[PDB]
RNA sequence: UUCUAACUCUGUCCCGUGAUCCGGGACGAGGACCGUGUCUGGUGGGUAGUUUGACUGGGGCGGUCUCCUCCUAAAGAGUAA
RNA sequence: UUUAGUUGCUGGGUAUAGACCCGAAACCAGGCGAUCUAUCCAUGAGCAGGUUGAAGGUUGGGUAACACUAACUGGAGGACCGAACCCACUGUCGUUGAAAAGCCAGGGGAUGACUUGUGGAUAGGGGUGAAAGGCUAAUCAAGCCUGGUGAUAGCUGGUUCU
RNA sequence: CUCCGGGGAGGCGGCAAAUAUCCUUUGAUCCGGAGAUGUCUGAAUGGGGGAACCCACCUACUUUAAGGUAGGUAUUGCAACAUGAAUACAUAGUGUUGCAAGGCGAACGAGGGGAAGUGAAACAUCUCAGUACCCUUAGGAAAAGAAAUCAAUUGAGAUUCC
C-alpha cells in the first residue's frame, strides 16, 4: 500500500512522506492507529491543502 | 402368537396425524397429493 | 449463514475433477472466505466482516467508509 | 533472536440478562506459527464402476489359435477330425 | 463421352423412434416405516414355598503375649430343589392343520449378565447385532412405495379368412 | 332474509310415492343483478394441542352474584417516536404506533442442483442428457432486445418465431 504519514516513524520517514508499505503493515497497524493514511489523490490533496501546517504544529 | 399390529391411538396420532404431516415439507406434499387425488379422509 | 462474501458476492461454484483417463466427477470450488475486523473511525468501532482476499483488495483500493456505505445502501447490517 | 497489531482460546471478569448458547467490552496465555482457499506430488479395497477369450466326443486341468512341405485326398481343382 | 426426367397417389424394403405382442433377475431419484423385531434412554410393576449356611460378632478354652481353638449368633451367593413367569432339548401327532410354526408327554432358568407395562431415540450401502449375514411390520448378501419405465433380453412362448 | 328488474299460474329441492298442513292474480314458485347474515378447523395469527379441542388476559357497556355483548392481544421486514448497558458522549438492546408479507392452485417462464437403466452387439472416453427428479421464484405471458454484431462486390443494420 502507498501511504503518507501523519507522524514520525523511525525507519520509514516522517511528517508527510509517501513511501511504499506492505499491505499488512498499513491495514492492521498504521491506519487503525492513525499514524498514516492511504495515498489516494483526494487524501493527498486534503492533507496538503489545509492540514499540513496543522500537523506540523504538533511536534509531540 | 403376537402379531405385528398392536394398536395404540396416541402413538397412531403422533406418528401419522394431521399436525405431524403439517410439521414437515414432505408431509405437506403428502397432503397435497391426497387432496389432488380426492381422498375422503386425509389422515388417520 | 452461508459461504458468501459480503463485499463481492462470491460463493461456491460447481465443476469437474478430470483424471488422466478423462473420468469426470463432480466437485465445487470454494471462495477464499474468512472473518476480519476493520476499524471504522466515523463510528469509533470495529466492524467484523466475512469476506475474501479480493474483498480486502477492493477495500484497500476504495476505502472502508465507501465500501460500508455501499453495503448499507444495498441493505446489509454493517 | 525478539516484538504485537492480523489471527486462536471447548481460560477469568463485566454488560445485554432472570441465560454453561451467542454478541460486545476488559484482562491473560499464545502468535505471524496453527488453520482455511486455489494449485501440486504421495498414499489410498475406505468406497465406486467394470473386466477376467474361444475350440473341446459335457465342463474343468492339459494342448492348440498365423504361415510353409508331405500323406489322408478316391490319376483336373478343392475336401474334415 | 450411356442420350428422360420430375411431382402426386398406392404398394414392397430400409433407417430413427417402444416399432409384432407378452416376460426378467437388476440399476438410479424422491418419499414412507422401530405399534413386529435388535440395542439404548426415562419412569413404574413382578418373582408361592422349602434348603444350604460365607464374612463378621459374643462367650469359653490356650499362650509371657500372640497365634490357635470350641459353642452360640449371623444370613452371603451371576448358591440348591421347586409353582407363577420367561424359554425351547427329545418324541408322537398334525402337514388341503384347531394353528402361514401348534397341541400333548417329558425338559431348562427361576434374586439375576432376570422378566415385564407405558412413553421415547437410532432409517436402507444406513441402523442395530454376547456375531447366526441375524433382525429392521408373516418381506433382507442391501426394506417398502411411487417415478426414470412400455429398462434391456443374440433367449422361450404366441401370432386370427379363402 | 332485503331491494331492483323479468314473468304470469301454479308451487312447498332429489332419492321418493303417499300424506298432512299449507302459500299464491293484494302477483307465489322460478330467472338475473346488488346487499345483509355467515358456527368450528385449517397460512390460523392470544398461549397450547393428538385438526375440527383445552386454557387465558386487557378495555367499554351491561348483571348482582360466580356472568353476558363488542373490540383487541402472533411473527418477521420497513418507517416514525419513546426509552436505554458494559462506558463519558454514543451504539447495542427494549417498547408503542402505522404499513406490508406468509398459504393454495393445471400447464407454460426464469434461475440453483442433477442420475441410471440403455447404445457402443463387452467396457472406462463417449451416449442416454442437461432428460427424469429435487429446490427457489414471476406473469398473463415470461425471457431477449437497439451492435465494443455480422459480412468480405465494401455490403447489411435491435430482439423473437417459422
Ligand atoms: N479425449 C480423451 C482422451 C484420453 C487420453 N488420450 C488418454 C491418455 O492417453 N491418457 C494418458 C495416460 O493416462 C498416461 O500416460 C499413459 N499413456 O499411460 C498419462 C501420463 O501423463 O498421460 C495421459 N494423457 C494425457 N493427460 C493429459 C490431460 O489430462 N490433459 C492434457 C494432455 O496433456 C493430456 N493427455
Amino acid at each position: 500500500m502507498d501511504v503518507i504519514l501523519l507522524q514520525r516513524i523511525k525507519n520509514l520517514g516522517k511528517l508527510g512522506d509517501k513511501v511504499s508499505v506492505k499491505a499488512g503493515y498499513g491495514r492492521n497497524f498504521l491506519i487503525p492507529q492513525g499514524k498514516a493514511v492511504a495515498a489516494t489523490e483526494a487524501n493527498t490533496a486534503a492533507f496538503e491543502a489545509r492540514r499540513a501546517e496543522l500537523e506540523k504544529q504538533e511536534a509531540e | 402368537m403376537k402379531r405385528t399390529f398392536q394398536p395404540s391411538e396416541l402413538k397412531r396420532k403422533r406418528v401419522h396425524g394431521f399436525r405431524a404431516r403439517m410439521a414437515t415439507k414432505a408431509g405437506r406434499q403428502v397432503l397435497a397429493r391426497r387432496r389432488a387425488k380426492g381422498r375422503h379422509s386425509l389422515t388417520v | 449463514m452461508s459461504k458468501v462474501c459480503q463485499v463481492t458476492g462470491k460463493r461456491p461454484v460447481v465443476g469437474n475433477n478430470v483424471s488422466h483417463a478423462n473420468n469426470k466427477t463432480k466437485r465445487r470450488f470454494e471462495p477464499n472466505l474468512h472473518h476480519h475486523r476493520f476499524w471504522l473511525e466515523s463510528e469509533k468501532r470495529f466492524v467484523r466482516l466475512r469476506l475474501t482476499t479480493k474483498g480486502m483488495r477492493i477495500i484497500d483500493k476504495l476505502g472502508i467508509e465507501k465500501v460500508v456505505a455501499d453495503l448499507r445502501a444495498q441493505g446489509q447490517k454493517i
